[PDB]
RNA sequence: CUUGGAUUUACUGAAGACUAACUACUGCGAAAGCAUUUACCAAGGACGUUUUCAUUAAUCAAGAACGAAAGUUAGGGGAUCGAAGAUGAUCAGAUACCGUCGUAGUCUUAACCAUAAACUAUGCCGACUAGGGAUCGGUUGUUGUUCUUUUAUUGACGCAAUCGGCACCUUACGAGAAAUCAAAGUCUUUGGGUUCUGGGGGGAGUAUGGUCGCAAGGCUGAAACUUAAAGGAAUUGACGGAAG
């Protein structure tokens, strides 16, 4: 039927990584960050940049065969948080909407089975 | 500057026999030159497929399986069981409070030297006629049942070879036996082989592995 | 409750009381005539045996002890004493 | 000022009293 | 004199002629005066036991290990120190080991070494105290002390 | 728990306490069992056993040492190995 | 009578050497002239030659040990690590 | 004076209790104190929940939820608005808001 | 930090830490504390008991054992965080809060230290005074329940009692200055046994002496002088870069 990749998007709070690799994930076919899109920092992991990011990734995957994805999201993890970035979200729907096929949806963030120190100290990050 | 793209050569990735829907789908590499052969450079990959995907039926939904290729013929890849693992939502709406959470896991090696680690997960079964808050079982209990599942892991693994393993893996020929065996020590349910990692692969074998591809 | 004979508590509720807990503690264990299947032999055993009991005939294990009251094995009749 | 800090001036000028008598020793 | 370690002599049998053969192998901590000493590939798993690298699991400790095969050891001979056993490499018949010194180095797995740590350890944790007691150190070892700083002369 | 049964035969019974009496033991044929130390050297020990094997006794392994195996005893000194002549109340026999 | 308070064995070396490399003498000296227990006749009779030489007066066994104690800790580590590991590869 | 009978945690028949990092700050504070909030969000928003499944290629596939379990400090929450201030009579209610 | 390919992606490997979710007004321990499995070692409370001994006991100056974290000594380890230190920002200034690096430390083995809002700011033993629903451990009687295996001698669940725990809810006979308290009640209607501590606020846990400690410091611990208040709980208001 249909000839998948797979979309690592990786949302953090600081930017928006809409990547697409083949079904191995050894072989990467486009790789548009929401920072490419602005020039701004604040604004890099906007939702905005990552309906933008995602639109030059399908693009980008039409011209090489690729129509239809499966979705792997994943937050920044670690020690940091398990929530994805505002991004994710719109980088997801952007895909949908742009004619490209989606199949299986998965959340992929790193999660510990116990955790090494977080940054920020025994208080917290005063503000 | 050059669009390396135009240099990529596509391939077909064959399941083997043991799942239904054998066309996995399809990967790219380098060409083949002089220097360097595609087919080497290729063996190896790793490919992780939903199980659900594999069989057709949606129960399966919650399994992804990994598919390892160790030989290629012409533009077709033979694939080979590399592991077994749960998804992430999947663990995270079974891990609910108010009941204990058991798990265990075992080494084992196969009838044809395939060495594993497969780990077994189950939760306490609420009675229907229950009114109690909270499904608590005590740590006795689940000392009996972590022994129970070590020991239905090692049997059912050790006497049969890595392709009819996989054939049990899929209705849940051992998360049934389990269940089955632990219904004199406490109630269970969700009683699952929730990952399955290879260890160490015996010596390769092509006219073995051929035999599961058809 | 203001007035309430203590001397005379009743029956079905003095018997509910922990066992120190009466006007005059008394134990609830009782001594059982156990009859294995096996054989006849009057055995006098404690219901709340610690010991695994054997009959003199033959050493077969008449009782095995638990928490609380000892349970005897299958086939085996006991009556009070 | 704040106890805590009260007590580390007193300790470090505690301190010092034992070094500057140290010298007549 | 002269060593940290302990040495042991150890008499074998001479396989081609009636006659006694003394060897003089590095003492590991727990070797015995009337211990049996096992040597070769089909040798078991005991301390003192002098075996080939390969068939020594991985974690094996062992000492005064050959760099290259048939050398009779080279590496890991002082006291308390010994070789750690990282893995192996069937394939091209080669083990990857811990040295002393904290390198990791790749030897034939034909080459042999000696199980345990190397006897006498701890020596260092003791101040020598006096020039005397460096004096009779090295009275056996060397003309080497004491060291006149260059800066004074 | 044979520790147990060992010391009530040292109470009521009747053994002798090393080597040398154990030997005398073997030959006349009045010993029961025979107890050897853990730590007792194979040489003693494969003479021990080899003297029980003609003299048909068996022979028990403690697992402790020649200190341990004295203080089970209740005596202030080592006891290598030792023989036991009459087992009185206890059932050490019985439990090899 | 108590004849030093602390000093102990190091009162062989006056006043002289630093306290702080005293006590870390008189630590490791009574290690190397105390006596062991013997593992093969069990009396405690095992005392050191020279660094690593460990001799039992009675049975007259000498074992390789520590420079000051018949075993150091890494050793007994080994000793077990060695059972264990010899456990599995003979099954 | 004495605020509140919990002490703002609960700890009750013990010495102490291993701490945990507040999702919003990453302050240390005991798991029995933090206020902890489970949530099972929708992994796509309800707009986008209809062009995703017409662009889905499996006919009747169920869109997978997001488990979270979030751990916040008092500073944190009663910043967020996660827990709110209370009257000193209301503040003895631990049911959950209706 | 990055066209010398960063970030990202798949596969593989190595290090140290750490045991997520299950995880609770639940459990255990004298306290500090304790959360992966299994094996081994020796402990422990409660319960059951028509077992045994018979006052062996309760609380305890002196004196012992243990005592978070940090810190000290010497090895080993040194992944992550990170005092000090360095740096980019912010600011009027910022040695800080925020950001990036980072050494001791954080881990472990032998020793030291002996302190924490080491808190329940609430000594221990014994007796009594009031109801209720939950819960953990044990024991004893009993089900329209599910299950071994088809059922029992399986196990789970359900209903009652009870002893012991961790707690909670209501009331106030009673206490309290109140906040509040099943003990903080049985205290002018004042006495069950017993250990420790305080006497207005500062000066001050300072000086000195002693003693413990490698040190940092610990334990013990004044006086001169100064002062009419300081302080507790609650009320009304005012204010708040708190919420509705
Ligand atoms: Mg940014
Ligand atoms: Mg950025
Ligand atoms: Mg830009
Ligand atoms: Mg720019
Ligand atoms: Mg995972
Ligand atoms: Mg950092
Ligand atoms: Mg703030
Ligand atoms: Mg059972
Ligand atoms: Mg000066
Ligand atoms: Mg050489
Ligand atoms: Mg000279
Ligand atoms: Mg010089
Ligand atoms: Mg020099
Ligand atoms: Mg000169
Ligand atoms: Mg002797
Ligand atoms: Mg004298
Ligand atoms: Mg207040
Ligand atoms: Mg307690
Ligand atoms: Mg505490
Ligand atoms: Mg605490
Ligand atoms: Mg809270
Ligand atoms: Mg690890
Ligand atoms: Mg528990
Ligand atoms: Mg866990
Ligand atoms: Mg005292
Ligand atoms: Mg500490
Ligand atoms: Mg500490
Ligand atoms: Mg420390
Ligand atoms: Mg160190
Ligand atoms: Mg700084
Ligand atoms: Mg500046
Ligand atoms: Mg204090
Ligand atoms: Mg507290
Ligand atoms: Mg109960
Ligand atoms: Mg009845
Ligand atoms: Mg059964
Ligand atoms: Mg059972
Ligand atoms: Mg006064
Ligand atoms: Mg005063
Ligand atoms: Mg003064
Ligand atoms: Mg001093
Ligand atoms: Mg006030
Ligand atoms: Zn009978
Ligand atoms: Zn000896
Ligand atoms: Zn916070």
């Amino acid at each position: 039927s249909q000839v998948f990749g797979v979309a690592r998007i990786f949302a953090s709070f600081n930017d928006t990584f809409v990547h697409v690799t083949d079904l191995s994930g050894k072989e990467t076919i486009a790789r548009v960050t929401g920072g490419m899109k602005v020039k701004a920092d604040r604004d890099e992991s906007s939702p905005y940049a990552a309906m933008l990011a995602a639109q030059d990734v399908a693009a980008k995957c039409k011209e090489v065969g690729i129509t239809a994805v499966h979705i792997k999201l994943r937050a920044t993890g670690g020690t940091k948080t398990k929530t994805p970035g505002p991004g994710g979200q719109s980088a997801l729907r952007a895909l949908a909407r742009s004619g490209l096929r989606i199949g299986r949806i998965e959340d992929v963030t790193p999660v510990p089975s116990d955790s090494t120190r977080r940054k920020g100290g025994r208080r917290g990050r005063r503000l | 500057v050059v669009d390396p793209f135009t240099r990529k050569d596509w391939f077909d990735i064959k399941a083997p026999t043991t799942f239904e829907n054998r066309n996995v789908g399809k990967t790219l590499i380098n060409r083949s030159t002089g220097l360097k052969n595609a087919a080497d450079g290729l063996k190896g990959r790793v490919f992780e497929v939903c199980l659900a995907d594999l069989q057709g039926s949606e129960d399966h939904s919650y399994r992804k399986i990994k598919l390892r290729v160790d030989e290629v013929q012409g533009k077709n890849l033979l694939t080979n069981f590399h592991g077994l693992d749960f998804t992430s939502d999947k663990l995270r709406s079974l891990v609910r409070k108010w009941q204990s959470l058991v798990e265990a896991n075992v080494t084992v090696k196969t009838s044809d030297d395939y060495v594993l680690r497969v780990f077994a997960i189950a939760f306490t079964k609420r009675q229907p006629n229950q009114i109690k808050k909270t499904t608590y079982a005590q740590s006795s209990k689940l000392r009996e049942v972590r022994k129970k599942m070590i020991e239905i892991m090692q049997r059912e693994v050790s006497n049969c070879t890595l392709a009819q393993l996989t054939s049990k893996l899929i209705p849940e020929v051992i998360g049934r036996e389990i269940e089955k065996s632990t219904q004199t020590i406490f109630p269970l349910q969700n009683v699952h082989i929730r990952k399955v990692k290879l260890l160490k692969q015996p010596k390769f074998d092509l006219g073995s592995l051929l035999a599961l591809h058809g | 409750v203001l007035v309430q004979d203590l001397l005379h508590p009743s029956p079905a509720t003095e018997a509910k009381q922990h066992k120190l807990k009466t006007l005059v503690q008394q134990p609830r264990s009782f001594f059982m005539d156990v009859k294995c299947q096996g054989c006849l032999n009057i055995t006098t055993v404690f219901s709340h045996a610690q010991t695994a009991v054997t009959c003199d005939s033959c050493s077969t294990v008449l009782c095995t002890p638990t928490g609380g009251k000892a349970k005897l094995t299958e086939g085996c009749s006991f009556r009070r004493k | 000022m704040r106890d805590k800090w009260r007590k580390k001036r007193v300790r470090r000028l505690k301190r010092k009293r034992r070094k500057v008598r140290a010298r007549s020793k | 004199p002269g060593r940290g370690a302990p040495l042991a002599k150890v008499a074998f049998r001479d396989p081609y002629k009636y006659k006694l053969r003394e060897e003089t192998f590095i003492a590991n901590e727990g070797v015995y005066t009337g211990q049996f000493i096992y040597a070769g590939k089909k040798a078991s798993l005991n301390v003192g036991n002098i075996l080939p690298l390969g068939a020594c699991p991985e974690g094996t400790i062992v000492s005064n290990v050959e760099e290259k095969v048939g050398d009779r050891g080279a590496l890991g001979r002082t006291s308390g120190n010994y070789v750690i056993i990282i893995g192996h490499n069937p394939d091209e018949n080669k083990t990857r080991v811990k040295l002393p010194s904290g390198a990791k180095k790749i030897i034939s797995s034909d080459a042999r070494g000696v199980i345990g740590v190397v006897a006498g350890g701890g020596r260092i944790d003791k101040p020598l105290l006096k020039a005397g007691r460096a004096f009779h150190k090295y009275k056996v070892k060397r003309n080497s002390w004491p060291k006149t700083r260059g800066v004074a002369m | 728990n044979i520790n147990s049964k060992l010391a009530l035969t040292i109470k009521s019974g009747k053994y002798t306490l090393g080597y040398k009496s154990v030997v005398k033991s073997l030959r006349t044929g009045k010993a029961k069992l025979v107890i050897i130390a853990a730590n007792t050297p194979v040489l003693r020990k494969s003479e021990l056993e080899y003297y029980a094997m003609l003299s048909k006794t068996p022979v028990y392994y403690f697992q402790g040492g020649n200190n341990e195996l004295g203080t089970v005893c209740g005596k202030l000194f080592r006891v290598g190995t030792l023989s036991i002549l009459d087992a009185g109340d206890s059932d050490i026999l019985s439990s090899i | 009578t108590k004849r030093t308070k602390k000093v102990g064995i190091t009162g062989k070396f006056g006043v002289r050497y630093g306290s702080s490399l005293r006590r870390q003498t008189k630590k490791l000296e009574v290690q190397q002239h105390a006596k062991y227990d013997c593992s093969f006749c069990g009396k405690r009779t095992v005392q050191r030659g020279a660094t690593g030489i460990w001799n039992c007066k009675s049975c007259k066994k000498t074992v390789a040990g520590g420079a000051y104690t018949v075993s150091t800790a890494a050793a007994a580590t080994v000793r077990s690590t060695i059972r264990r590991l010899r456990e599995l590869a003979e099954a | 004076p004495k605020k509140r009978a919990s002490n703002g945690r609960n700890k009750k028949g013990r010495g102490h209790v291993k701490p945990v990092r507040c999702l919003n700050c990453a302050r240390c504070v005991p798991k029995d104190k933090a206020i902890k909030r489970v949530t099972i969000r929708n992994m796509v928003e309800a707009a986008a929940v209809r062009d995703l499944s017409e662009a889905s290629v499996y006919a009747e596939y169920a869109l997978p939820k997001l488990y979270n379990k979030l751990h916040y400090c008092v500073s944190c929450a009663i910043h967020a608005r996660i827990v709110r201030v209370r009257s000193r009579t209301d503040r003895k209610i631990r049911t959950p808001p209706q």
